[PDB]
């Protein structure tokens, strides 16, 4: 159709198909892939805490926030040798201080953050 | 659920430049 | 002051029990609670009978400086209502049994 | 009286009544059962003790060479009484207040933590022969944690 | 509305250990009357039209009962305590219950011993029960994420006046009724010689084990 | 206000979260919780 886009949904990647009108007569069509990714709600976080068998109704509450770094249909651009970032994840406290538990033992060292309401 | 990213590389230059590319 | 804090607070206790009252009491089917050198604070919101099998506890009644001393062998009931910190220095270990309104 | 700095004490020698207080404007029956047995802060700083110990006999082991690990001592100046000191750290720009929490090697038992260690490692090794990652769940202490919970949800 | 329903048995079928004239006041005149108050106390309400048990717990109110909970759950006691005896009852329960019994009280003789005692120390009106405890509360954080099989098991409570171990969530299986009406025209003030005839010619433990096995299907289908 | 304490507090927030994350658009918020089960079941 006479429309500049026309994206395709897979029937593996998105295809977006656009018109390309260089002379008032001639015109052909670009095909282009796009990137299809999924984020997943499922962000690894196990790493935080052993799970223990009991949790007690707390106050405080931890979110898990997914963070779309650009907005729509923005540019992303991209400096030589560094990555770019899309997507953040990042925990927000919601319901509190902050500060460091050291424990020490015949001259061994490890630090601890302590945040707690 | 999907977010997208199309690849396009955009050179904004000053008019007074010297373009070695035909459009 | 001059008056015992078991006294004042009404805590009885039945040090050196002899094996005949924890078999009336049936202690053998109580609830096992251990710690470790810790502190609890705790509010008794009913009665709680305890008979201690090792190690000893300090308690500290709220606003309190002195406190009651409670060893192995002894059968403690702390009464509904008292607020008090319990203080453990070594391994210790009870067990419990809390009691409503009559029931024993 | 001289002796009489309990308020709460003092009333009960007479027949005078409480201290009043506001109300709470909850049910005691209706709240949360509590389960967070108050050892399991001191189970969780032995538990770090023996990890980062674990973890120089490893790195260093040329030091632990001759003495069993169960009879290690602590270092000259090592006060029972002084196992909390309360202090204050910068953070870049920031400044958090630091509490150092000191732990004896007499109230570890390393004996145990080695073989759980070891054992974790030849696992930790043949999944690496195989292409694989290996994870640990839970340890001794973990487990060890979770009993005293219960324990305490029991009570609760 | 709510039906008083008679014993299972002839009024005349419990003697000498219990006599006419006590059913005559006990079912006839005490038992009939709450029923008949307590369906003034629910016409033209929303108590109308659920089960007695409903009734029981809606009108306890967590604590705070309503006006309709001491005739409700009195009406309930009764016709649970008339199912509880036989004219040939006594003697010793077997099957599940009797296992469970010598689980959680060591044997049958020590059940019977801890049984009779806490319905001699009831004091003033009140239920001595069995229940079977399976009990869920409504509150945060109550839930065993491991049980262990033994967590479900036989308790004796008592009860003053008219409170019965269904406003707990428990499932009662035997109960005595302790008020002195039930015994003071046979017994006067003996009730020690009323609880011993009670466990020894009177208990029905072919209907004990028969609500054993509702209260562990109770809980069979909770689990599931 | 704008001198109350309150807006002094929250605009201070703004900045600490604006130095992290910035402009984008909240896509989808999910409790911790709920989003560490979901990881056990991809695993
Ligand atoms: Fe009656």
């Amino acid at each position: 159709s006479r429309h500049s886009g026309i994206l395709i949904p897979p029937g593996k990647n998105w295809i977006y198909v656009q018109r390309i009108t260089p002379t008032k007569k001639k015109f052909f069509v670009l095909v282009r892939p796009v990137a299809t990714y999924e984020i997943a709600d499922s962000i690894n976080l196990a790493t935080l805490f052993p799970k223990d068998l009991f949790r007690e109704k707390d106050n405080i509450q931890l979110r898990v926030f997914n963070y779309i770094l650009y907005g729509n249909g923005k540019p992303t651009r991209g400096i030589s040798d560094t990555s770019i970032q899309l997507v953040r994840t990042c925990l927000v406290l919601n319901w509190v201080r902050a500060f460091f538990v050291e424990v020490n033992t015949k001259g061994l060292i490890r630090d601890f953050i302590r945040i707690g309401l | 659920d999907r977010f997208f990213f199309i690849p396009e590389e955009v050179h904004i230059l000053p008019e007074s430049s010297a373009i070695m590319v035909e459009n | 002051m001059q008056t015992p804090l078991e006294e004042l607070y009404n805590v009885k206790v039945e040090r050196k029990v002899s094996q005949r009252r924890l078999e009336e009491l049936g202690v053998s089917r109580w609830s096992v609670w251990k710690t470790g050198k810790c502190k609890l604070p705790w509010d008794w919101q009913v009665d709680q009978l305890v008979y201690i099998e090792e190690g000893e506890v300090r308690v500290v009644p709220e606003g309190s400086k002195r406190f009651m001393q409670f060893l192995a062998g002894d059968l403690v009931r702390y009464p509904k209502w008292l607020e008090a910190d319990l203080f453990f220095n070594a391994p210790y270990s009870e067990r419990y049994c809390f009691k409503a309104y009559a029931d024993d | 009286r001289d002796g009489d700095t309990n308020p709460d004490e003092i009333r009960r020698d007479c027949g005078r009544p409480p201290e009043p207080r506001k109300d709470p404007g909850s049910k005691p029956e209706e709240e949360g059962l509590l389960s967070d047995h108050p050892y399991v802060d001191k189970l969780w700083q032995l538990h770090v003790a023996e990890q980062m110990i674990l973890d120089d006999y490893e790195a260093n082991p040329e030091k632990y060479k001759g003495k069993k690990l169960s009879e290690l001592s602590d270092d000259e100046g090592f006060d029972e009484r002084k196992e909390i000191e309360h202090g204050e750290a910068y953070y870049k720009k920031t400044k958090l207040p630091k509490v150092i929490l000191k732990t004896s090697v007499k109230e570890l038992d390393l004996e145990a933590a080695l073989i759980e260690r070891k054992y974790h490692n030849k696992l930790m090794m043949e999944a690496k022969a195989r292409g694989e990652g290996y994870k640990i769940e839970k340890l001794r202490r973990n487990i060890e944690m979770d009993e005293y919970d219960s324990l305490h949800w029991r009570r609760s | 509305g709510f039906e008083l329903k008679p014993p299972p048995y002839p009024l005349d079928a419990l003697e000498p250990h219990m006599s006419r004239e006590t059913l005559d006041y006990h079912w006839g005149k005490h038992h009939k009357t709450y029923v008949e108050n307590l369906n003034k106390q629910i016409v033209g309400t929303d108590l109308d039209g659920l089960s007695l048990e409903e009734v029981v717990l809606l009108s306890y109110n967590r604590g705070n009962m309503l006006p309709a909970f001491n005739n409700a759950a009195q009406a309930w006691n009764h016709e649970f305590f008339w199912e509880s005896i036989q004219p040939g009852g006594g003697g010793k329960p077997s099957g599940d219950l009797l296992r469970l019994i010598e689980r959680d009280f060591g044997s049958f003789s020590d059940f019977v011993e801890r049984f009779k005692a806490a319905a001699a120390s009831n004091f003033g009106s009140g239920w001595t029960w069995l229940a079977y405890k399976a009990n869920r509360l409504d509150v945060a954080n109550a839930v065993n994420p491991l049980p262990k099989e033994e967590d479900k098991k036989l308790v004796i409570v008592k009860t003053p006046n008219a409170v019965n171990p269904l406003v707990w969530d428990y499932s009662p299986l035997l109960t005595i009724d302790t008020w002195e009406h039930a015994y003071y025209l046979d017994f006067e003030n003996r009730r020690i010689e009323y609880i011993n005839t009670f466990m020894e010619k009177l208990v029905s433990w072919e209907t004990v084990s028969t609500r054993l096995e509702s209260a562990m299907a109770r809980a069979a289908q909770r689990e599931q | 206000p704008k001198n109350s304490e309150i807006s002094k507090q929250e605009r201070m927030k703004d900045a600490h979260n604006k130095s992290i994350v910035g402009k984008g658009n909240v896509w989808y918020d999910m409790s911790y919780d709920d989003a560490i089960k979901q990881t056990i079941e991809r695993r």
